[PDB]
Formats: C-alpha cells, sequence, structure tokens
C-alpha cells in the first residue's frame, strides 16, 4: 500500500483515557498491528485487527474500521508507564508491512499536592557550573528552553519515589556564568505565582 | 485410497479423412499425480506429442492433456498408453470414431 | 532469548565496512532488518523468508545480507555514509505469509557514521548535592548529575547506591539537549536526578554514584589529535551522604 | 458477469522419485500461476497475467513460495509421525473464492491427505472440520490462534474476491468471452456438442415431455485449442417410436434438437 497516518504526538493526564487514531490508505488489507515502543528499546506486539470491531486485551483496546479505513488504540485508566511509543502497521495485498512514523504519547502525572519552588544545589569541586532545580510544580506547568546561550535548561521529568507512592516533576538549569543566579533561571518559563525561591 | 486414471481418446474437431486433425488424449481423476503417458499410431510410440501442465481438480485427483496433430486415414490406428502406480500393466486405450 | 542483536551502539568513519550481527532462538523461519529514522515509520531494508533465501526491502542500498542459516541474519554496510546514521532493528516471525504473525524485536543498534572522527567527545560527569532548603521545606533530597559536552549521543546513564544500580526515585532526559542547537555537529547534555528521603541522604555512609557508559572509538580507530582519544569509557561522580 | 473463480492449489509430496512441492493457481479452467520445487520461481501462465505484472510481483511471490515450500514440507512431517505412515505421502491445499452472477460470493479453504479430505475451513463459523482424530488435533491447535482464523476469513471474503476481479479484468478477452456450441445428433442416439466456451454446459435428452434418468453423461473436454466438448447418449426403444430431443444450455441460451 502507499500511506498510514498517525499523529505525531499525543498528551493526555494520569488515570484518563486515550485514543491513538491511525487511518491507512493501502494495496489491500491483510490486517493491522499496533506496536508499543518505549525509548531506547524495541517495540512490542500489542494487537491485531482484521475483521471490524473492537478487541479488549486488558486496558488496551483495539478498534478496527475497513470500510473507513482507520483503526485505534484506546488506553484506559492511564498510568506513567504508558509513556511510549505507539507504532501502527498495515499489511497489504502482497503481506508487506506498512508502518506509520508512530504516535509518542507523553503522561502527565496527577500531582496531589502541589509545592513549587526552586533550588541551588551546592556546587561541585570538579565542576565549574552552579546547578538549579526547578522541583515539586504541577503537571499543567511547561518548561520553555533557555533565551541566554551559555545558560542550559533540560524539560521536566517525572520521578517516582515508590516507597512513598509520591511523584514529582523537575527540571533543571545550568551555566557557568558569574551571573548565574538561581533566581533568574527559569524566567523564561511561566512558573506558578507560589513558586518558594528560597534565599541564597 | 488411491485411484486408477480415466482415459479418454478424441479428435480435436470432428475427423474426416485427408483434414488435418489433433489427437487428443485426456487422462483424469488419478492419484496420486506420476504418471507416464504416450500416444501410439499403428501400436508404436509419437516423438512428437506435447503434453499441459499437470492440473489439479477439487475433488484432489489430477489431470493432463496430451495432443498430437495428425491426419486420420482408414489405415492407421491411434491409441494412448497410460501407465500410473494403479495399474499392473501399461493401460492402452484405443482412438474410436 | 528471543531476538539478539550487537553491536548496542557503533561509530564509523565515513567510508568504512561494517556487520551487524543477529540471531533468534525461537525457531522462526523468517528474518527481518529495519531502519529507524526520525518522523517516518520502521523502513525494511533486507528480509528473509525463511531458511535459503533473502531478497530486498524498500531501501536495500548500500545494504547486502546474509540469512547464515535459521537462526542468524546479519546486516553487511559496504561503505558507511552519512545518512546510514539510524537505529537499525532486527526483527522475526515464526513465517512470513502467516497474516496475524506478529514480529519480534532485538534490542536495536545505533549507528552513527561521521566524515572524521575530531568531533567525538566522551562526556563529562558531576553530582551536585541537595539542596538543605529542599531538605528543610519537604524532607527529602535530590541529587543531581550532569554528563556534558559529549559526541555522538551513546551514552547509559546510571545511579548506584552503595554500589547497587537503583531505579527508584530516577528520571533521566528521554532526549538529550543540544548544547548549541544550531550547529550540526553540536556536542549534548543529559541531566539525571535521583530523589531520596532526608533521612535516608542524612546517613553520612550512605554512598551515591551517577554512572555514565561512553560509547566510542575502539583500538583499530585511528587517531590523531592532540587530545585524548575518545574511547569506550565509564566516566562517573560520586558523593555521600552528609550530617 | 457469468460466475468466476479464483483457486490456489499446493502439492506436497514426502519421497518423491519429480518436484516435493508444486504450487498453480488457476481462474476458472485457466492455469495463471506455477511455483515449484524444481525451478523455485513464480512463473506466469498465460500472457495476460505476464502482460500485467510488473517483475516485483513475481520477486515477492516467488520469496513468499519459497517459504510456503519449507511450512509445507514440515506440515507434512508433521502428518506422516502422526498416522504413524511410511513412504510417499501427499499433503494438499486449495484456497479460493467465486465470484457468482448475481454479485453474492463464497469462500473455501481445504487441506488433503493422500488426495482425501483432511481440515474443512468454515469461514462463517470460524472453526475447522477434521475428518480423523490426527486433523482433530491439527484443528485445536489452528483453532486455539482466533487472530488466524479471522484473518483467513476476511482474505477469503475480500482479498481474494478483489484479487479475481484484478485477473477478470486482466483477461477478460479470454476469460469474459463467448464461443456457443456446435450441437449434432449421431446414431441409440447420441448429442455431441463442441466448440464451446466456457466449458460449463448442460446437456440432457427429453422423451416427449418428460425428462429421462437412464441418460448417459460424456465429460466435458478440453479440445486443445481453447474450446471444449461433450456429448451426453440415452437408447432408442425398438418397439414404440418416441419424440426424442437434445437439449442444451449454455451461457444464458437454450437449444433443442428433435429427432
Amino acid at each position: 500500500g502507499q500511506n498510514i497516518d498517525q499523529p505525531t504526538e499525543m498528551t493526555a493526564t494520569e488515570g484518563a483515557i486515550v485514543q491513538i487514531n491511525c487511518t491507512y490508505q493501502t494495496s489491500g488489507f491483510n490486517g493491522l498491528f499496533w506496536y508499543q515502543q518505549h525509548a531506547g528499546e524495541a517495540p512490542t506486539f500489542l494487537s491485531y485487527n482484521v475483521l471490524d470491531g473492537l478487541e479488549e486485551k486488558g486496558r488496551f483496546s483495539s478498534f478496527l474500521s475497513r470500510s473507513k479505513g482507520y483503526s485505534y488504540l484506546l488506553l484506559k485508566e492511564l498510568q506513567m508507564k504508558d509513556s511510549a511509543s505507539y507504532l501502527c502497521a498495515v499489511k497489504d495485498s502482497n503481506y508487506q508491512l506498512i508502518w506509520g512514523a508512530g504516535t509518542k504519547l507523553i503522561i502527565k502525572p496527577d500531582i496531589q499536592n502541589p509545592d513549587p519552588a526552586v533550588y541551588q544545589l551546592r556546587d561541585s569541586k570538579s565542576s565549574d557550573k552552579s546547578v538549579c532545580l526547578f522541583t515539586d510544580f504541577d503537571s499543567q506547568t511547561n518548561v520553555s528552553q533557555s533565551k541566554d546561550s551559555d545558560v542550559y535548561i533540560t524539560d521536566k521529568c517525572v520521578l517516582d519515589m515508590r516507597s512513598m507512592d509520591f511523584k514529582s516533576n523537575s527540571a533543571v538549569a545550568w551555566s557557568n556564568k558569574s551571573d548565574f543566579a538561581c533566581a533568574n533561571a527559569f524566567n523564561n518559563s511561566i512558573i506558578p505565582e507560589d513558586t518558594f525561591f528560597p534565599s541564597p | 485410497i488411491q485411484r486408477t486414471p480415466k482415459i479418454q481418446v478424441y479428435s480435436r474437431h470432428p475427423a474426416e479423412n485427408g483434414k488435418s486433425n489433433f489427437l487428443n488424449c485426456y487422462v483424469s481423476g488419478f492419484h496420486p499425480s506420476d504418471i507416464e503417458v504416450d500416444l501410439l499410431k499403428n501400436g508404436e510410440r509419437i516423438e512428437k506429442v506435447e503434453h499441459s501442465d499437470l492440473s489439479f481438480s477439487k475433488d484432489w485427483s489430477f489431470y493432463l492433456l496430451y495432443y498430437t496433430e495428425f491426419t486420420p486415414t482408414e489405415k492407421d490406428e491411434y491409441a494412448c498408453r497410460v501407465n500410473h502406480v494403479t495399474l499392473s500393466q501399461p493401460k492402452i486405450v484405443k482412438w474410436d470414431r | 532469548a528471543g531476538v539478539t542483536q550487537t553491536p548496542k551502539f557503533q561509530v564509523l568513519k565515513t567510508g568504512q565496512s561494517m556487520t551487524l550481527q543477529c540471531a533468534q532462538d525461537m525457531n522462526h523461519n523468517s528474518m527481518y532488518w529495519y531502519r529507524q529514522d526520525p518522523g517516518m515509520g520502521l523502513r525494511l531494508i533486507y528480509y528473509s523468508a525463511s531458511e535459503g533465501t533473502t531478497d530486498k526491502g524498500e531501501v536495500p542500498n548500500g545494504y547486502n545480507v546474509s540469512r547464515l542459516n535459521k537462526r542468524e541474519f546479519s546486516l553487511r554496510l559496504e561503505s558507511a555514509a552519512p545518512s546510514q546514521t539510524s537505529v537499525y532493528f532486527c526483527a522475526s516471525s515464526v513465517w512470513t505469509g502467516e497474516g496475524s504473525g506478529e514480529l519480534f524485536f532485538g534490542e536495536g543498534s545505533r549507528l552513527t557514521v561521521l566524515e572524521d572522527l575530531k568531533n567525538v567527545f566522551p562526556p563529562e560527569v558531576a553530582v551536585f548535592e541537595p539542596s538543605e532548603a529542599e531538605i528543610s521545606h519537604t524532607q527529602k533530597a535530590t541529587l543531581v548529575c550532569l554528563a556534558t559536552g559529549f559526541y555522538p549521543d551513546h551514552v547509559e546513564l546510571s545511579w548506584w547506591v552503595n554500589g547497587k544500580e537503583v531505579h527508584s526515585g530516577v528520571c533521566t532526559d528521554p532526549q538529550p539537549l543540544k548544547e548549541q542547537p544550531a550547529l550540526n555537529d553540536s556536542r549534548y547534555a543529559l541531566s539525571s536526578r535521583l530523589r531520596v528521603s532526608a533521612t535516608f541522604w542524612q546517613n553520612p555512609r550512605n554512598h551515591f554514584r551517577c554512572q555514565v557508559q561512553f560509547y566510542g572509538l575502539s583500538e583499530n580507530d585511528e587517531w590523531t589529535q592532540d587530545r585524548a582519544k575518545p574511547v569506550t569509557q565509564i566516566v562517573s561522580a560520586e558523593a555521600w551522604g552528609r550530617a | 458477469m457469468r460466475t468466476h473463480s479464483l483457486r490456489y492449489f499446493r502439492l506436497g509430496v514426502s519421497d518423491p522419485i519429480v518436484p516435493e512441492f508444486i504450487s498453480v493457481g488457476y481462474v476458472d479452467s485457466h492455469p495463471i500461476t506455477t511455483y515449484d520445487s524444481v525451478t523455485r520461481q513464480k512463473e506466469p501462465r498465460a500472457p495476460w497475467m505476464a502482460e500485467n505484472l510488473a517483475p516485483d510481483h513475481w520477486e515477492r511471490y516467488t520469496q513468499l513460495l519459497r517459504g510456503w515450500q519449507q511450512m509445507f514440507k514440515v506440515e507434512l512431517k508433521r502428518l506422516q509421525r502422526h498416522y504413524n505412515h511410511s513412504g510417499s505421502h501427499t499433503y494438499q491445499r486449495m484456497i479460493g473464492c467465486e465470484l457468482l452472477e448475481d454479485g453474492s460470493t463464497t469462500g473455501f479453504l481445504q487441506y488433503a491427505y493422500d488426495g482425501q479430505d483432511f481440515l474443512i475451513f468454515n469461514k462463517d463459523t470460524l472453526s475447522w472440520l477434521a475428518v480423523d482424530n490426527v486433523a482433530h488435533t491439527i484443528k485445536q491447535a489452528w483453532e486455539a490462534n482466533q487472530h488466524e482464523l479471522l484473518y483467513q476469513k476476511n482474505w477469503l471474503e475480500e482479498e481474494c474476491i478483489a484479487w479475481l476481479k484484478r485477473f477478470l479484468e486482466y483477461g477478460k478477452d479470454t476469460l469474459q468471452r463467448t464461443e456457443p456450441p456446435l450441437v449434432r445428433v449421431n446414431r441409440a442416439l447420441f448429442c455431441k456438442a463442441h466448440g464451446f466456451y466456457p466449458p460449463e454446459i448442460y446437456m440432457t435428452w427429453m422423451k416427449n415431455g418428460e425428462e429421462i434418468q437412464e441418460i448417459d453423461y460424456g465429460d466435458i473436454l478440453p479440445s486443445g485449442d481453447g474450446t471444449y466438448q461433450a456429448w451426453a447418449s440415452i437408447e432408442l426403444d425398438p418397439q414404440s417410436s418416441n419424440l426424442y430431443s437434445c437439449h442444451v444450455e449454455h451461457s444464458g441460451v437454450h437449444m433443442v434438437l428433435q429427432v
């Protein structure tokens, strides 16, 4: 066949439901596969549809309409570990696989008790950088890249302390500039009003 | 269960002496597929024998068409000699008219 | 064991030969080599429907393969080109043609092809101890590890607590930072954090280590620069709990 | 259109003297593609197939059949171990579909061991019929993979039909033409027809007004030039005259020859 289309990226919230679309225009049809691929890992088989309908398999369901030429993967009760790419693939008349470009699914953690703050970490005697940690903010907050070319800012990362059933967002900023302070590090970002800026 | 071949001998068009025709030998309904077929002129084998490829029936049996271009005369006698695992001796089937 | 492919990482100079290995112990008949590139779906390079035959996929040029036996299917790069920079995946199935049969993928092989190795750099690794303000405010302690200035993006960062690798309380960036996004050969930066309870951080005998495995040059690779040869190496930085 | 069909056959022979694997496709009575374990290539068997399918088609299916050949060999090994049979034995597969005049369709998939039915697929109940317990063991394994059965149904009902339409257009000059039969009566009355395509033909005798059955039927035979011939005979009562007539139906046209 010719082509498979699925959205580049989708973002949903922990506990909620997400539906990932796959439309295909192919020369014949012998089945639609869904695969899951965690970042840096091998894709693995999730599901297969070839006749019309919905097939359930745990928190994941797979739908197919042959006449409309589309399928969706439904994920219920989203958990952080569902963060991955989901690859759509169709078998054509000659049993050749045509692959979608993949959909990266991003899960926003449900932050029970937001406590946004920007901390300064203690210097390392083996490095000239100083390091700022923007942390414990609600998932609705987005971290912007740096404007200053000698300041480096990473995206928000979700960590899980399983021994406390505790999750938190954080982003890191660093520089070796003399001018660099933590009170200013995330000024290009829209951060919460109540962000704790502990005295230096 | 082995099935012995049905052997039918006939001309392509209705035969009339002097007018060139095609002598056919249709071997059908046999199993398994190994078979040998010859066309006979006055008891002797013809070299000018073409045959279709092995064919498959939906009852799982097989069939074949053996044929030569020929011109029937009142003197000449034609036949089809078939051998198969299901036959003790080669089975000869003569052309009728 | 499933589908096993090697190497996990590889740097190559333009024009270099390369062979990727792949075996499967599942007694599968069909084996495949794919490449995966940003913004597009998997593309088949070569495949082998069963033992004894192979054929071109969608992007065969620059490559050839050998179905050595029923288990093994190796992929060969004739003369490495920058466009062959990619992640290569081996896969197998019980039988191609069987319509509902899924693929089983190997772990992947990250190949980076460079015109010259002079820009290859291992990471600098530094660990930064928790903010006392964080400990006072939240009763938690977040250590941060920075791996900077490395190239290409062939790194594996891990945390080690009291000599054992840990995963709980860890978050490492899924993607590296381009330190200078404007440049095509920009070096990379990666950040990770380990967060522990304040009481755990406050035990002075607790040891924390941030380890970065870098895959770079091997013995055979030629080196003519004044700086140290950026060979495959492990670079780490440490910290002890304070009290 | 008339009724058309597409069917693909596979033959496996376990201890051949002669290929151990053969696969041939047909549209109606016409061979369209061939493959065997000697040539190891899928090749066209009709000019209008070669003319309309690019080399990548033959290349691709060559690869698939090389694989199918191996799968057939293995399944044949398993059937003989289970039947506890020695020597040479055969294994066959038939798949295909029909496109009927009214637009309705059929679909079938079957297997045979030594030319006898072995496993018959039911695409409506999504199940396999087993003729004996060796076949029963295979049934249970095949039926435990629901996706494969579903795959089989989709292919039979949609893909097979679509292929068939495609091939019908490729060979329409051949497959969709009509050559009406030449019919005569010879003398015991023989009703003979020849020179006709398609091969589907209906010949019968009538005595006065009722369908007479004491009729002897000849098979439908290839004449070797793309047309077919057949006959049907009855025995005339010597003591009482009757009105006998030969009836022939062919491609929507009925024909009567009275004596």
